[PDB]
DNA sequence: CTAATAGATTAGAGCCGTCA
RNA sequence: UGACGGCUCUAAUCUAUUAGU
DNA sequence: ACTAATAGATTAGAGCCGTCA
RNA sequence: UGACGGCUCUAAUCUAUUAGU
């Protein structure tokens, strides 16, 4: 027999509010048949007349928002409705929804006003409930509720362009693994040679003061040119570590533990890449925490750097790229890279205020996303490189330490579909 | 290569146990939890404020668009969604008149300007509440021009007579006309508005005395904890310390949520830790809550911070343990460097990710691309968080999955999920109410009065 | 030989602004004032008094009938009358201790069982109150001698309503004795049951069933009683309470001053001069500031004669003009008056003037359209005079004739003495039973 | 056939009024149409309105108000109406309701009110058992009830059975009235008469001691066989005071104020009514305040005095009537007596339990009304009286004071119809 | 006992944008 | 104080070591 | 001097019963 | 404490005299 309540949309048109009505009037008893419900074909009105209008529709509700005057669809189907209303000769099947408020009596369809119908403009729960005591007054027929099947339709319908799937992918990390490093570290003594006020950064080599053991990754001779009286002291009495067992975490004496080694051996390492950015033709900017690396204008090729942009311009000011690192140790000798974004007046002198430096950060950096990221930092760091594989640390007259330029790479399972765009 | 290892999302619960996850398509298909229906409100304010906020009561009433409803779905109306009534013809008002006479801010001492000002409010509110017949469920104060701590101290002098309150500014609700006043546009909502009523309506609907929506993913005797301290500097004596907690638990049939307060205070400048004599009372009290509650002594305790613990304060926990209940100790960090770059595209890593270390440590990708929702939580690419197991024997990956789980759960707001778990959220949220003033001896431990 | 005087009766106000005589019939014809619509519900007590309570509620919702339904209308139901939702589905239930070890007290020291067993009670109201998460509006605290003072003594400062039901009360069909004898009968009653418990418990959540509808602007009614404090040593003999009754520009007024004012002596009653000042000065100060202006006329009720010194303290108070008429009633009198002939007695509004100032009012008679007696025996009247002031005698009469309708306990048709004398002496014993307290409540509902 | 009536009525406006008609009238039995309780969603309203105007329709009350006085759907409704009436031949058709009633007579209908209308102005119950007695004298067609109606038809209307009706009638007060009284108060002295300790209550003739003086009401010699060694004395020293110099207040003296002579009268007044009751053949009873006076069993014929019983037995005990007098001369020199029962086991001896007493009294009191009360007092107080016309009370050798036995009488003009015994 | 280098580990306190 | 997140900028303390005891 | 006492006329507490012919 | 009324029983002050240093 008949028992699905027909419900008239515009589906084309954009309409939301019949998803709810629909799915609401399903799970609270009889059936509904809507076009955005069943989206699975592509067909004009033919089923339509042929199966439920004719055989398996009792009732209908046909809505009448603002533009039904202008769409055929809706005008087609009331003319069906009709031809029906009269076959069947009863009243009370067609209840002209409305839900708009442009309706005016005196500009309007001129067939639509043969009746009357519940309001939904006020609050469409009270239309819920009048609908539902209007239907139980005239012996509707419904089944007992069973929401689970709402749900498990609402789950159904709603679930393309969704979820997850088992496409492969790769990420590339913010770090940047070391290769190699120098096989010894030495302490020397020398007491009555160092003055005990001058200052221990300036030297052309990294090297800092313990209590006796001059921390140093070079030889004993290299401050010559810097400081002199130093050719009247041996050799013999220094003190080499081998660099395998301190990284290892098994070297360990009366004096010296391990941690406050590993200390000694990031802080050589971090003040030996500050001292290194001096000969890269780059220049510094002053931060609450370490320094960032910012590049000049000019100095590179109209400013790209294999078709990439680092240097630009904002309405006024100059726009920079630049980089701060830091040593780590613990999982992996790596170095932590972090972005910043430099502004200038020109492109040699720098804005002044902080407050001003923050908002420019702000407005240019709202309109970057993960690709633009990536390619800057990968370029920038592919730029400082002075070998094509690796970078050169400088620590001494002829050792080094070694970092490539290729970050971690990681992969995983899930993921989505990426092109959602919007 | 090193992996990355998924999570499944959890589901949270609504009416008639039904099964969703993001709570706004949710409520409006389902409805919340207990049956309320009253909303009896009461307002303070002039008569713009009293006409403005009647204006978006009744204007709340309708459907209200959204730009993007796949991103921000629909509000269809109150009545709808919540089932209850909240009108503008069943409010009670109390003028403020004219007074005004402390807007000159007495031209110095502006402490005393806010003490002033906030005592002007409460008096009125506690002779209302004292003297007159009519019922209120809550209060809506209307503040039109600059000022500090109001908020702090409005909340710390009313938590003796235990009445809701929630402030209100007209600039917000009428933020159609408040437009550029000489070429210095202030607020635009258009794009928002829809989200604004929702949260908005949320947050009254549960301060009003109802149970939105509770999670159904919990494992029976099992407990939770969450610590966090405060620094109180006002007063020249060090103080650092102010430990508040939060427990959740599960009862016999439903959820419980409430919060474990009672300043604990600690000398020493920057000792963050905790005195061994006082971390015993603490732990008592926090047991002795589920040993009424649910008749019996939990199994499982999970403590959660953003610091470690050192040996003689954890020692002191172990005292207190009644059998054997293991009282694993877990550290939240939310400062490490690992932004990971997908290869291809122009969107970020999606949610639910996480990466091991090791057996104890772990980065987890709270935030990221929800697919669902077809945008990404973050504005830029989004930065993991560090969990360490500090104390204890557990095992990581279960860790992981409960304290994924754990981040569904702001009653505060409607958003699809917070990037740190709740229980770490609200101590700070009620630390800086109770030190505002510390004059309150056994403060209340519910929900409505600090949020 | 002399002649009696007739005074009509008053009317009072409902929905729609329609008048009429019985509140029952009223109630039932039109409805409450305003609009409410929230009865959640929390009891405390054993399960027992937890079943007997919902069996009970969910039988209120079916109407009931009385074996004499022209004198006592019947109930319809909660539904129909009020138009609001009170079920047993909402309802929060905290158990009490089942072993209840405080039985062995009844028999040992009162004062030390009282205190314990109200102990017990606060301490659960307030962990709810302070804990929980629900929202509840009033307590149905169930229970199985100077015990129900203290209770809502103790309970001023926190501000929650109560009500005290008894389990042989609701369950009289088989809380009988154990010799085969009904303790209680309500089956003549049981209409009247329902309908008061659904009165007090509707005025209690926050709603207002009637008012009045004939008073006049600018006219303040106050009263004042006397109770006697002694469990101390000290002879201190002076609680001085008082309400007040104002009209609104749109609504009225209905509270009461309250700050017990002492005196010494031991049967001094009237009052000391400066306790006069600040009362005259905090009452006229709440109509000041409600009103913004003065009182036109005041009214002071009492029970008993006061002296001129204090009453000169009062005249020291009248901010312009305003007249303080003193008026003193009592009510043991013996002026019986019989009906020449017939078995029925003489109906109430009659009233007997013998000079100027003393006069007898007969509130207390038979309803012709009840048609029934509201005394048991022949009545008796009430002896009105005034003291200080002048006024004119027969406006003071129907005044106090009108003023006896205004009892939100009860559901009766009329009351013998005028309320106001009535709230003070239900609130001295609250504000007496306990340790003091500082700026206590003003609203009815929480001492009620 | 024709059952149901149609309300017309300014719906944009008044509705409450309409409701409240309806509900009344189902709630009574008639079945009624209305417009928003039946049918009013999905269907053409002019055709089921001219239908129900012109086939099942019998009356046609209409609302008339300020904002219903210009609009066209009740206008031309009421023209179908006049339309149908010229056609039915029957008047009574179209009553006419108002509710507004604060307006100007110059704005009326062009006609409306030639039939016979009633006025809500007043109140509605009034209203509406106005429309019911049209109704019932119209012969409108009964319903059915399903026996149970009666009960709101017993308060259908605001007034029940209660107004003043302007009949007379007469009570019979408490108070007996003082008519005489002897011509002056004495004052004797002579302070070694009597002994300075026994007793002046024992003397046969009331008296008492004021400062020196002995204040009395009788001779000075009348003492001289109770008091010996008195006739000695002179008697002209003696003080006489006018007893209506001092009942009018105009008498004062420095040495005794007018206040405490009446004090003294009321006083002497009441012992002098005990000691003449001492004499009357009648027991006595003790209470809290003064005593009563009841009457032993077997002194009269049959237990009765005029065909009117006065004492009587219940199950097991003897219940007696008894008074107390006392006496005040505020508004009129007056003596007021109050009635009490008194039990005892078989007419000789009493009961002795407080107790007992209480419950007894009020059991046996339980079912006595005002005639039963009235005409006890009244006989009792005949039979205690020494002359057909009052009562004699001797205070000493020959002066007497006169009570009658006749209660004070009120005539009042407002009362009810009758108690309609049943 | 107080001051300078440096690492790793904590808390506050403002200001801009609304997920292409 | 309708919410959320991303930056930027200021402080403590704890742990080797040096010098001003 | 306040301790008793015998009156008139007020003013407050408590403890039991019936239910509106 | 469901609530109204009708009684029955206790005590205490405020006046005005006279009895005791
Ligand atoms: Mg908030
Ligand atoms: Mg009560």
């Amino acid at each position: 027999m008949r028992n699905k309540i027909f419900i008239s949309h515009a589906t084309p048109e954009d309409d939301d509010f019949t998803r709810w009505l629909s799915l609401k009037l399903i799970g609270l008893g009889y059936e509904v048949w809507c076009d955005i419900l069943f989206l699975d074909k592509g067909v004009d009105f033919w089923s339509t007349i042929e199966k439920e209008i004719r055989e398996n529709t009792c009732k209908f509700l046909i809505v009448s928002s603002t533009a039904g005057n202008k769409r055929e669809g809706v005008l087609k189907e009331l003319a069906v409705a009709t031809k029906v209303k009269k076959h069947l000769q009863d009243d009370m099947f067609i209840i002209p929804l409305a839900i708009d408020e442009n309706l005016s009596y005196d500009d309007i369809n001129i067939e639509i006003v043969r009746l009357n119908a519940i309001d939904f403009k006020k609050s469409w729960a009270k239309g819920l409930q009048d609908l539902l005591d209007a239907f139980e007054k005239q012996n509707v027929p419904k089944k007992p509720p069973d929401h689970s099947k709402s749900n498990l339709l609402y789950q159904q319908i709603f679930l393309h362009d969704k979820q997850a799937i088992e496409k492969e992918e790769t990420y590339d990390s913010n770090w940047f693994p070391i290769i190699s490093f120098p096989n010894e570290l030495r302490f020397h003594r020398y007491d009555w040679r160092l003055p005990k006020q001058f200052d221990v950064r300036t030297l052309a080599f990294p090297a800092i003061r313990y209590k006796e053991y001059l921390c140093t990754f070079a030889w004993e001779y290299d401050f010559i040119h810097q400081l002199p009286k130093t050719e009247t002291y041996n050799g013999q009495e220094s003190i080499r570590i081998s660099t395998s067992d301190i990284l290892s975490g098994r070297y360990d004496t009366d004096f010296i533990r391990n941690y406050e080694c590993q200390r000694l051996i990031v802080q050589l390492i971090n003040k030996a890449f500050e001292l290194r950015m001096k000969d890269k033709n780059v220049r510094e900017y002053q931060m609450s925490k370490t320094f960032a690396y910012w590049i000049e204008k000019g100095k590179l090729e109209k400013d790209k750097f294999e078709k990439i942009k680092l240097v630009g311009k904002q309405k006024n000011k100059y726009w920079h790229f630049g980089i701060s690192a830091a040593g780590k140790l613990y999982p992996s000798p790596v170095l932590m890279v972090s972005s910043h974004i430099i502004f200038t007046m020109d492109g040699i002198n720098l804005i002044k205020s902080k407050s001003i430096q923050h908002s420019s950060r702000r407005k240019q950096g709202k309109n970057w996303w993960n690709d633009k990221w990536r390619e800057k930092l990968l370029a920038f760091i592919r730029f400082l490189s002075d070998d094509q594989n690796a970078i050169y640390l400088n620590v001494g007259s002829e050792e080094k330490i070694l970092i490539s330029n290729k970050p971690l790479k990681f992969f995983g399972k899930m993921s989505y579909v990426t092109p959602s765009e919007v | 290569m090193k992996e990355l290892i998924y999570i499944e999302e959890p589901s949270i619960l609504f009416a008639h146990g039904q099964k969703c996850t993001d709570p706004r398509d949710g409520l409006a298909l389902f409805g919340p939890l207990n049956q309320i229906y009253g909303i009896k409100s009461g307002v303070v304010g002039t008569q713009k404020g009293l006409q403005i906020f009647k204006s978006y009561l009744d204007k709340i009433q309708k459907p209200i668009y959204n730009h993007n409803n796949i991103t921000r779905p629909m509000f269809p109306g109150f009545e709808a969604v919540f089932g209850c009534k909240w009108e503008s013809q069943n409010i009670v008002f109390k003028e403020i008149t004219d007074e005004e006479i402390r807007r000159y801010l007495f031209n110095a001492s502006t402490h005393k300007r806010t003490y002033d000002l906030v005592t002007l409010f409460n008096d009125k509110i506690i002779t209302a509440n004292k003297n007159d017949e009519e019922r209120v469920d809550v209060w809506f104060v209307i503040v039109p021009n600059y000022d500090a701590q109001f908020h702090d101290q409005l909340k710390a002098r009313l938590l003796e007579h235990t009445i809701p309150t929630q402030i209100l500014r007209e600039s917000t609700l009428a933020w159609r006309d408040f437009k550029n006043t000489f070429g210095a546009p202030i607020r635009d909502f258009s794009k928002i508005e829809g989200h604004l009523a929702w949260t908005i309506s949320t947050a009254a609907y549960y301060k009003a005395g109802g149970k939105p929506w509770k999670l159904g993913d919990i494992r029976p005797g099992v407990c939770y904890l969450g610590l966090v301290y405060k620094k109180i500097e006002k007063s020249k004596n060090p103080q650092n310390a102010c430990c508040a907690a939060q427990m959740f638990l599960d009862n016999g049939d439903g959820t419980v949520f409430k919060g474990e307060v009672g300043p604990w205070y600690n000398p020493e400048k920057g000792e963050y830790h905790l005195k061994p004599k006082e971390a015993k009372a603490l732990l008592t009290q926090a047991l002795e809550s589920y040993k009424e509650q649910n008749k019996s002594y939990p199994k499982e305790v999970f403590i959660h911070a953003r610091t470690r613990f050192n040996d003689e304060e954890w020692n002191a926990f172990n005292e207190v343990t009644p059998k054997n209940t293991n009282l694993v100790g877990v550290t939240i960090t939310k400062s490490k460097p690992l932004k990971l770059y997908k290869t291809e595209g122009a969107f970020p890593i999606m949610r639910g990710n996480a990466y091991i270390v090791d057996e104890k440590k772990a980065f987890l990708w709270t935030l990221g691309f929800v697919p669902k929702l077809q945008s990404t939580l973050s504005m830029e690419v989004p930065n993991p968080i560090f969990i360490e197991i500090n104390k204890g024997e557990a095992e990581i990956q279960q860790v992981l999955k409960d304290i994924l789980a754990l981040t569904k759960l702001n009653y505060n707001a409607c958003i699809y999920a917070d990037g740190e778990p709740v229980t770490l959220r609200f101590a700070n949220k009620i630390g800086e109410i109770l030190t505002a003033s510390t004059e309150i001896k056994t403060p209340p431990l519910a929900f409505k009065y600090y949020i």
